RNA sequence: ACUGAACUCCUCACACCCAAUUGGACCAAUCUAUCACCCUAUAGAAGAACUAAUGUUAGUAUAAGUAACAUGAAAACAUUCU
């Protein structure tokens, strides 16, 4: 729940949308097994859909280790420093591909509650409401029950 | 009568960690001007009192030795002489018996 | 049975540079399986907590409680250790950083109640723990003034936002 | 002095006594020291 | 470490110091005797809707007084020890006068109080009590008040702290009956019985229960002054007054609407020995009272 | 309630209390010093002073003798009371019995006390002194006194 | 100028201290014995130009530190904070001894110094007179009229100083150095000269309270906090300012205090 | 005229709100067969998953530092006294 989970505000690292959309994904590290059903899907991906993916996004720099791994993992390292580490355990190829795509797309920040689906640097253009907006000035700056 | 529910630990802490039940930090304590072993105001120094007690005990023993059996208690005010009614100790006199 | 407090005296911190704060001597010492109830020990412990060794000693001398003697003994031993083994020069410069009471292993006996019945007496024991640090006893919490409170309130007032809208 | 001080504070700021009384350890531990700040 | 005045003084200094302290107080008292020649304040006349100052006296003991009808009236003796007006405050409802009481060791009094007393004349009194007053009747701080303030025949309210019997049971505190000794009640002879009912899952506020009894303030109203003894500042008041022998009590003109306007003959601010009013007899009696020395009464 | 009520409630009754007191008195007579629990000690002192006063009246008074017999259980002590203590205190009025605290008894942590008849034969108690006259405050006081004297 | 002078003097003092430090070759050790009525017959193995009798006190206990004021080393009073040259015999002195006269004088001197300090800031100082204890005040002579308000202000200043709680720094210095330090004040210079004349070694005793510095004959009390009740009674015509002050360890109590003040006022 | 649901509409997304019962889809641990080799897979099997039985045993709380329980006095630690 929201009370238990640590919260967050909406932002975008280093102002991506302003100038240039920068791929936040640096590295995908593929731990795969040569032998083992654990990583059949992973193996398949390595064989066929990884090269294409790499070609598509050259900002990402993929590593593939083939390290007699009992459970295969794909470590996604991002530009801020955060490391999203996820398993590839007994997944179909398509699913794996989808996961990879998702990893690529998203920013470096935590997958936690966001608080407001919006975030303006400069909200007010006319002026923020003080109580003295929509209040008339009196002559000589006078107030209730005064002398002169 | 019987407790209807278990008293929570927090409650218990509040009850028993409160300043009436905490031990007071006293301020009676001064140094023993002779002997330096530290003592309460309104009380004889424990260490200083000890020597005196010991002395009394030895004197008592000597008195006993002098007065063979029980039921004596003579008609003389006794004096304690160390080395020069009389009770004859030994040693030098301490720096407090005068 | 675990004993980490005892171990704690066997640490070696890597040596200092000339331009560096002194790093005061921390010193850890216990007494195990003291015949007392832990909670009783705790009051004494509390009484000692922030104080200079000397002050603590004085307090213990005149607190008429069984455990007080024991604690005093422990403190004395600690002091001795500091002077000999742990390279603390002044006895007077030791203050009590920490003092706590743990429960020792406890022995079960029968209590023999009226009617056919019986309770189980548990004959209690404590572990007394001390930490002495070198340096004068740190100054306690100065009770926050009205001004401070006011400042805090002001800060709180400032801190608010328009909550939901943007 | 405590109660008097509290009263004074109340007078100053127009508010009840209850907030000026200092809350416990658990609550303070709970409080977030580095909250997520925005804008 | 908290000290006390004596601890540090020598073997030989202490008595001298004590003497000095006594002497200063005595001097102060002496100084305080004559208020009118110093600064009299405006001495205003009596008016219908007026009030005036009271006294703080010591309940000394009781004794029997006899009337010319030949009746016992028990009287408690109230000694007006010192009693100086300490401070005046005009209009949060009415004007008021703080009056003092027994003199007490400045040694044992708080710094703030001590300073205040220094600012005034006087040594530090035991109890300060405030009287509500009308601005007609008003007098300078450090004006000594005497027994002659009250005249025989006048009626009085006396207030004091009742004798404290500590934590008491229900039988003594509230005069409950308790339960019977035999037949046999078990562990219930001096208990309160039922507290209060099933449908209430509660005990009402004010419910009479065992608790600390006495040592609270109580006022007895409309006591007749039978006599005053000017030479000793003793007031003789009919009946019984709250609290113990040697207790400080507060003595004022009575409140009851029967006695609302009987004070025209009384001295309105205070009796001033400085006068002009003539020195009083050794003791003033009410006309009903049989005096000691007068012949043995016979109904002829 | 127990207002204006002298006499603590010592033993298992009043007789018992009296007996206890008597024993203490006897001990004192024997010894000229006793370590004892502070609450009874004061009572003993009170009784003790009275006893000494009685003794002062002299052997030849029968009442006094009777009292002595009652209170000194060991019986050799009566002569001591008459032929020593009384002699010692003929100049004094009621200065006898010196009563001072002892740290605390070890087992039950009672308040303790000493009780010697004044002067006596034993090593002196480490008494509480007043501060010496040469100290700062004391000196100041002395000066003040001198000034006062000069003035008058 | 008053803004310059204080700083300059302080600097000079610091320099002197440094010079003094210079002479000893890297931690020279001496064995200093404790002569005393209690805690005998201890010896402290001290480092000579650095370590004070305060260190010794610390070694013994905290109580000693609290209550010691002068340190009789070879039957002559050192300050608690003035270093122990060579192997010697120490006694520690409280206010509550059989012979507390030495302590009293020191206390008086300290008080005088404090008064002087108060004077210097508040708005030239000739000397602190050597006044006894039965005379019922500690005075200080000053070349410049004050009201009760002024007196109150002075008292407040003193109190503030006490609160601040400064250690009484000490040095026994060459006469030339002393002269250099106080060449602006003529009276002070004269006093220094006199002092020099008095002894065979020139050995002028400079004492310092943080910023303020002064010359005085005797030793001084460790810290300003030992003063508890401190007041400034009156000024009499050079203008002699007077004071009376009782420390912690002998608190007067209200009436008594007032009496003392009155006495001082004469 | 407004307000007003899990009704209805909108952007998405859909197997994902009934007692007993019944039909399904999945699956934690283990053991074996064969795989794998920082803990996995396909199978076969089974003492196969505990927030409740005044459940069992073991520990520890609460009630609780509560109820309750001790050693006649002085001494010289010989003794005496009650
Ligand atoms: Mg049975
Ligand atoms: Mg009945
Ligand atoms: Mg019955
Ligand atoms: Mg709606
Ligand atoms: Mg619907
Ligand atoms: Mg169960
Ligand atoms: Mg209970
Ligand atoms: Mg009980
Ligand atoms: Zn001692």
């Amino acid at each position: 729940t929201a009370r238990g989970t640590p919260s967050r505000f909406l932002a975008s690292v280093l102002h991506n949308g302003l100038g240039r959309y920068v791929q936040q994904l640096q590295r995908l590290s593929f731990s795969v097994s040569r032998d083992g059903a654990s990583s059949r899907g992973a193996r398949e991906f390595v064989e066929r859909e990884v090269i294409d993916f790499a070609r598509r996004n050259p900002g990402v720099v993929i590593y593939v280790n083939s390290r007699p791994c009992c459970v295969p993992r794909v470590v996604a390292e991002y530009l801020n420093g955060a490391v999203r580490e996820e398993s590839i355990h007994c997944k179909s190829v398509e699913e794996i591909s989808t996961l990879v795509q998702k990893l690529a797309d998203q920013s470096g920040l935590d997958v936690i509650r966001i608080r407001k689906p919006f975030h303006t640097d400069n909200p007010s253009i006319q002026g923020q409401w003080h109580p003295f907006t929509n209040k008339p000035t009196t002559f000589r700056g006078l107030r209730p029950r005064e002398v002169q | 009568a019987a407790p209807k529910n278990r008293r929570t630990i927090e409650v218990n802490r509040c009850r028993r960690r409160n300043p009436q039940k905490l031990i007071k930090v006293k301020n009676n304590i001064d140094v023993c001007p002779e002997c330096g072993h530290l003592k309460q105001k309104h009380v004889l120094c424990a260490y200083c009192y000890e020597k005196v007690c010991k002395e009394t005990a030895e004197i008592r023993r000597q008195i006993g030795k002098q007065e063979g059996g029980p039921f004596k208690a003579p008609t003389i005010e006794t004096v304690v002489l160390y080395t020069g009614r009389i009770i004859e100790r030994d040693r030098k006199r301490p720096s407090w018996f005068t | 049975i675990s004993r980490k407090w005892e171990k704690k005296n066997k640490i070696v911190y890597p040596p200092q540079l000339p331009g560096e704060p002194r790093r005061p001597a921390e010193i850890y010492h216990c007494r195990r399986q003291i015949k007392y109830s832990k909670d009783k020990m705790w009051y004494l412990a509390k009484l000692i907590r922030g104080m200079s060794i000397d002050q603590a000693l004085a307090q213990l001398e005149f607190n008429d409680k069984k455990g007080a003697k024991i604690i005093k003994e422990v403190l004395l031993e600690a002091q001795d250790m500091a002077v000999r083994d742990h390279n603390v020069e002044f006895r007077s410069n030791l203050y009590i950083a920490e003092s706590t009471s743990g429960r020792g292993q406890c022995l079960k006996r029968i209590r023999y109640h009226g009617r056919g019945r019986f309770g189980i007496m548990e004959k209690v024991y404590c572990h007394y723990f001390v930490k002495l640090v070198e340096g004068p006893p740190p100054p306690p919490e100065p009770p926050k003034t009205a001004v401070a409170h006011a400042k805090e309130y002001i800060q709180q007032l400032r801190s608010r936002t328009i909550v939901h809208t943007l | 002095e405590e109660g008097p001080m509290i009263e004074q504070l109340s007078k100053m700021f127009f508010t009840t006594k209850h907030r000026w009384y200092p809350h416990g350890r658990y609550h303070r531990c709970r409080k977030n020291l580095n909250p997520p700040k925005d804008r | 470490s908290g000290t006390w005045w004596d601890e540090h003084l020598s073997e030989e200094n202490v008595p001298f110091i004590k003497q000095l302290v006594s002497d200063e107080d005595k001097a102060q008292l002496a100084s305080k005797l004559c208020p009118l020649k110093d600064e009299p304040w405006p001495i205003h006349p009596w008016e219908p809707g007026s009030f005036r100052v009271g006294l703080i006296a010591l309940k000394l003991g009781m004794m029997p007084l006899w009337t010319k009808d030949g009746q016992k009236h028990v009287v408690t003796l109230l000694q007006v020890q010192d009693c100086h007006v300490l401070k005046y405050t005009s209009k949060g409802k009415m004007a008021t006068l703080s009056v003092g009481g027994k003199t007490v060791s400045r040694f044992r009094k708080a710094t703030s109080i001590l300073e205040f007393y220094r600012e005034l004349g006087l040594p530090p009194k035991q109890t300060v009590k405030i009287f509500n007053i009308t601005d007609n009747a008003a007098i300078k701080p450090g004006t000594p008040l005497y027994a002659a303030h009250f005249r025989p025949g006048q009626y009085v309210d006396v207030t004091a702290k009742t004798i404290g019997k500590g934590f008491q049971g229900v039988m003594k505190r509230w005069g409950f009956k308790g339960q019977p000794a035999t037949h046999g009640q078990t562990k219930t002879h001096r208990r309160p019985g039922a507290v209060a009912t099933g449908d209430i899952g509660r005990v009402w506020p004010g419910t009479k229960m065992p608790g600390k009894m006495g040592n609270i303030y109580r006022t007895e109203y409309g006591l007749k002054v039978w006599r005053i003894n000017t030479k000793h500042n003793i007031i003789y008041v009919n009946g019984s007054v709250p609290g113990h022998k040697n207790c400080l009590v507060k003595v004022k003109d009575s409140k009851l609407p029967a006695y609302k306007d009987l004070g025209k003959n009384l001295p309105f601010p205070t009796y001033f020995p400085d006068g002009d009013e003539e020195e009083l007899p050794e003791d003033l009696y009410d006309e009903n009272v049989c005096q000691p020395g007068a012949p043995s009464i016979t109904f002829a | 309630i127990s207002h204006g009520r002298v006499f603590r409630r010592m033993g298992l009754g009043p007789e018992s209390r009296i007996h206890l007191l008597r024993n203490l008195l006897t001990g004192l007579v024997r010894h000229e010093r006793i370590e004892a629990p502070w609450a009874r000690v004061d009572e003993m002192r009170g009784y003790a002073e009275k006893l000494i006063d009685y003794g002062k009246l002299g052997d030849t008074n029968e009442r006094a003798m009777r009292m002595a017999d009652f209170w000194l259980t060991e019986k050799d002590l009566i002569p001591k009371l008459f032929q020593v203590l009384a002699p010692r205190y003929k100049d004094q009025t009621g200065g006898y019995t010196r009563m001072l605290q002892i740290p605390n008894r070890s087992l039950d942590r009672a308040k303790m006390a000493v009780i010697e008849y004044k002067g006596n034969c034993l090593p002196p108690l480490p008494l509480p002194r007043r501060d010496s006259h040469l100290t700062l405050l004391n000196q100041l006081l002395q000066g003040l006194r001198q000034d006062l004297r000069q003035s008058q | 100028s008053p803004t310059e002078l204080t700083e300059m003097r302080n600097d000079l003092f610091n320099k002197e201290k440094a010079r003094q430090l210079s002479l000893t070759p890297r931690t020279e050790k001496i064995e200093v014995k404790h002569v005393g009525k209690t805690d005998p017959g201890t010896v402290f193995v001290m480092n000579k130009n650095i370590s004070t009798p305060y260190s010794c006190a610390m070694h013994l206990s905290e109580w000693y530190c609290r209550k010691s004021i002068l340190a009789l080393v070879d039957g002559q009073p050192w300050d608690m904070y003035k270093p122990l040259t060579k192997s010697c015999e120490i006694k520690f002195l409280t206010f509550k001894d059989c012979d507390p006269g030495e302590v009293n004088k020191a206390y008086w001197r300290s008080c005088a110094m404090m008064m002087g300090c108060v004077i210097e800031r508040a708005f030239n100082l000739v000397r602190a007179p050597e006044v006894p204890v039965i005379s019922g005040a500690f005075c200080y002579d000053v070349v410049l009229m004050p009201t009760k308000e002024n007196l109150r202000s002075f008292t407040k200043d003193a109190h503030a100083l006490i609160y601040k709680d400064l250690p009484f720094e000490t040095l026994e210095v060459e006469a030339k150095v002393a002269l250099e330090i106080f060449q602006h004040s003529k009276y002070k210079v004269d006093f220094i000269e006199e002092k020099a004349s008095q002894n065979p070694e020139r050995i002028v005793k400079l004492h310092r309270i943080g910023d303020f510095i002064d010359v005085s004959e005797g030793p001084l009390i460790p810290r300003t906090s030992i003063c508890f009740q401190y007041e400034v009674s009156a000024v009499h015509n050079i203008r002699r300012f007077q004071g009376v002050s009782l420390p912690v360890h002998l608190r007067a109590h209200f009436t008594i205090w007032d009496k003392l003040l009155e006495r001082s006022r004469k």
